[PDB]
RNA sequence: CCAGAAAAGGUGUUGGUUGAUAUAGACAGCAGGAUGGUGGCCAUGGAAGUCGGAAUCCGCUAAGGAGUGUGUAACAACUCAC
């Protein structure tokens, strides 16, 4: 047998908060054996929204990650990760450059939701903005660079 | 503005049609955007499919027969949503992959039935939370191994019958509906010559 | 506690202010007059309409910055918070009398400082808001519903004026190139062809 | 108890209407301005509050 | 303003034989006839083309409120013409929640007698108008179809059967319950 | 004079000012779409376009707002701009 189910859990931490017994429970197979092991398998997402598809069988499920367009830009924003705590406002100012942006636009292109990488790294660095970044200047400022001076395949 | 976006329309009709001596007068009747997106990203680099308002086509070709006066033959195939659809690659191998590239759009809750919608007698995967959705329609469910038992075929919609909104959601949540809706080609233009 | 608004309403008396004759005059409670971004250069704010009353009568301190704050909270709505200025254009002087009974009568009759009032003639501007000529709606849509707040009958007119200026909005930017007003806050100075020659050297140099 | 083409026939005729703000009137769904000279062809209208 | 003329034509059909007296019409075909005198509306109407095909009604010197009254006219004689080639039939259906609504035909289609409607002992009996005939319709449990000529008279007995069952000094908007118009069409059709 | 009315309104009707869009086919009206990154970032117990604060891009486009409204615990489902 082969079935797939999607979660969207939280990083690092393992959620108390149990969103898999309502949907691994009338699958059978036990709960917390799996939402503790989908945490330590993320890892080094560490403190974000991630979302898991799990092919779940007669065996087992097997945990990997989705990517996101908004979250592997925030896993390379590289701040110190608060615990936690949960404190107001981490609003994300600091700098990516263009080398890992064109990275990432190789991931969404190979998700094969896109168009080619000239037209993927607009629509993703469009999300710089979105997540509130800086390429020492966002968007705006990468208007006219990306007309008759890009850096494209 | 939107005069100007007229305008560009037509260079961008009129660049269209002076590279491409080749095309197919498509009908995109009730087809998804994202349906649509499918068939035009896939065959990006081997068609280009363009639609827009017909009797600015209409004007946008009698701004060219100026130049090459075969094209007055498109002019009476223009009625309804149809498009162009450009290439020079193929007669028939992009004609299948039109034909192979429908996808079965969900039930809609309004749209007309072209055919037969109905549900095999089946065990399916909901469980027993879920059955006020067939007690709508009134359909003799049985619960077994913690899954729903439908125990006899339902004709719930016929052909050319409006699709009720309560009616559609179990097409949904049994994720079958048989509305293939997809490009319905009817008119070709090749070099000067129109064939079915 | 004060009487209504239709007793004091037309110029019928002398203009009697608050002066060295008549005192322990309360104070109007309208105290801010201009208010928005009024910390800004002539140069981003041009359109500016004016509330421009038709009737010769006086209007309350209190309808003063009951219609203050009214045109006032509709644009912090609208423009964002810094996207207007507000300048209330009539400070009320007339300070109106009370002959309050209690059984004395009639006699001995000259009132009490009870409120202070603005005696308006006709043709003139009441309120005036300067803003971007994008937003040329919302400064006539800000002074039709302070209207409601004054007595009488008022008009709503944008001005051919460079916002809060006496020159005109076509000629503006055509006399700053030409280097014949300079610009010092919310208005401007005009340089006349009469000053000593070095004054002249100093804005061309 | 009811089916619900029915009940929105019955609620296209009971529940799915205008009313006006002064004089309280019934007004048809697509109204802009009142019936009632009662009222002097008024312009605000609410819709009527659906049942809960 | 006063404009100097407003007309529309009507185009009446072949079976139909159209007549006018004066500015009084007739309209006859196959289910019967219709006349219905317009000796409020102060127009000309003209019966114009040989074959008799079309009806004409004009007006001179109108403002715009007595401009209103050509196409009232048109429509008039439209549905004049309508109900005597193809009939109106008004389909009603009786919505309860809980008590049926029993709905009894009597005197060959002329009288209806409601019983039961919000288990009330009191008895609708609601006459028709003369022209229309109610009916119980079969292959389909709970549904009146008023048939006949004329809509004002079709439309009228509706409403009235409609208007006697209304629930009182309860909410309409829960209380959902009486004969409702349900479907507008024709006796036979084309 | 002088013997009674106002602010405020009206898709009643008649004039008048000013600005739009419209055979490159509009306004209605009936039909078909209304997509992707994306369930954008902060936040929140839950906010997936629809309680909130700032942003508000791109791609595919004939065309679609990080959304006009009805909805939902949150979705879903419907609707609008286009
Ligand atoms: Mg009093
Ligand atoms: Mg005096
Ligand atoms: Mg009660
Ligand atoms: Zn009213």
């Amino acid at each position: 047998e082969i079935k797939v189910v999607y979660l969207r859990c939280t990083g690092g931490e393992v959620g108390a908060t149990s969103a898999l017994a309502p949907k691994i429970g009338p699958l059978g197979l036990s709960p917390k054996k799996v939402g503790d092991d989908i945490a330590k398998a993320t890892g080094d997402w560490k403190g974000l929204r991630i979302t898991v598809k799990l092919t779940i069988q007669n065996r087992q499920a097997q945990i990997e990650v989705v990517p996101s367009a908004s979250a592997l830009i925030i896993k390379a924003l590289k701040e110190p990760p608060r615990d936690r705590k949960k404190q107001k406002n981490i609003k994300h100012s600091g700098n990516i450059t263009f080398d890992e942006i064109v990275n990432i636009a190789r991931q969404m292109r190979h998700r094969s939701l896109a168009r080619e990488l000239s037209g993927t790294i607009k629509e993703i660095l469009g999300t710089a903005q979105s997540v509130g970044c800086n390429v020492d200047g966002r968007h705006p400022h990468d208007i006219i660079d990306d007309i008759n001076s890009g850096a494209v395949e | 503005d939107r005069a100007t976006w007229k305008s560009n329309y037509f260079l961008k009709i009129i660049q269209l049609l002076d590279d491409y001596p080749k095309c197919f007068i498509v009908g995109a009747d009730n087809v998804g955007s994202k349906q649509m997106q499918q068939i035009r990203m896939s065959l990006r680099g081997k068609a280009v499919v363009l639609m827009g308002k017909n009797t600015m086509m209409r004007k946008a070709i009698r701004g060219h027969l100026e130049n090459n006066p075969a094209l007055e033959k498109l002019l009476p195939h223009i009625r309804g949503n149809v498009g162009f659809v450009f290439t020079k690659e193929d007669l028939t191998e992009i004609r299948d992959m039109l034909l192979a590239n429908k996808v079965p759009a969900a039930a809609r809750a309004g749209a007309i039935a072209p055919c037969e919608v109905t549900v095999p007698a089946q065990n399916t995967g909901l469980g027993p939370e879920k059955t006020s959705f067939f007690q709508a329609l009134g359909i003799t469910t049985k619960i077994s191994r913690g899954t729903i038992e439908i125990l006899s075929d339902v004709q719930l919609i016929k052909t050319g019958d409006k699709v009720g909104a309560s009616e559609a959601t179990l097409l949904n949540m049994l994720n079958i509906s048989p509305f293939s809706f997809g490009l319905i080609i009817q008119q070709v233009f090749d070099n000067g010559s129109i064939y079915n | 506690g004060r009487r209504p608004a239709r007793c004091y309403r037309y110029c019928k008396n002398k203009p009697y202010p608050k002066s060295r004759f008549c005192r322990g005059v309360p104070d109007a409670k309208i105290r801010i007059f201009d208010l928005g971004r009024k910390k800004a250069k002539v140069d981003e704010f041009p359109l500016c309409g004016h509330m421009v009353s038709d009737e010769y009568e006086q209007l309350s301190s209190e309808a003063l910055e009951a219609a203050r704050i009214c045109a006032n909270k509709y644009m912090v709505k609208s423009c964002g918070k810094d996207g207007f200025h507000i300048r209330v254009r009539l400070h009320p002087f007339h300070v109106i009398r009370i002959n309050k009974m209690l059984q004395t009568g009639m006699r001995g009759a000259f009132g009490k400082p009870q409120g202070t009032v603005a005696r308006v003639h006709i043709g003139q501007v009441i309120m005036s808001i300067r803003t971007k000529l994008q937003n040329k709606e919302h400064v006539v849509e800000a002074l039709r519903r302070a209207k409601f707040k004054f007595p009488g009958r008022q008009k709503i007119h944008i001005s051919k004026k460079w916002g809060f200026t006496k020159f005109n909005a076509d000629e503006f930017e055509d006399m700053v190139a030409e280097k014949r007003l300079i610009p010092d806050g919310c208005g401007v100075k005009y340089i006349p062809n009469r000053g000593p020659l070095d004054k002249w050297r100093a804005l061309h140099s | 108890i009811i089916e619900p083409s029915l009940r929105q026939l019955a609620q296209k005729y009971n529940c799915d209407k205008m009313i006006c703000r002064k004089c309280y009137a019934r007004l048809h769904p697509r109204a802009v301005n009142c019936r009632k000279k009662k009222c002097g062809h008024t312009n605000n209208l609410r819709p009527k509050k659906k049942v809960k | 303003m006063k404009t100097i003329l407003s007309n529309q034509t009507v185009d009446i059909p072949e079976n139909v034989d159209i007549s006018l007296k004066g500015r009084t019409v007739i309209v006859k075909g196959p289910r019967g006839t219709l006349r219905r005198d317009f000796n409020h509306i102060n127009v000309e109407l003209s019966l114009l083309g040989k074959k008799k095909k079309r009806l004409r009604v004009d007006k001179w010197w109108g403002n715009r409120k007595e401009l209103a009254t050509v196409r009232t006219i048109c429509s008039h004689v439209q549905n004049m013409i309508k109900g005597v080639t193809l009939g109106f039939r008004y389909k009603m259906r009786s919505v309860y929640a809980h008590f049926p609504i029993n709905v009894v035909i009597q005197e060959n289609g002329s009288l209806v007698e409601i019983r039961n409607f919000l288990g009330e002992k009191y008895i609708r009996r609601v006459r028709m108008r003369p022209g229309v005939a109610c009916s119980v319709s079969q292959a389909q449990k709970d549904e009146l179809v008023l048939e006949g000529n004329d809509i004002e008279l079709v439309s009228n007995s509706a409403a009235l059967i409609q208007q006697a069952t209304t629930v009182k000094n309860k909410d309409i908007r829960k209380f959902l319950d009486g004969i409702y118009v349900s479907e507008k069409g024709t006796v036979q059709q084309a």
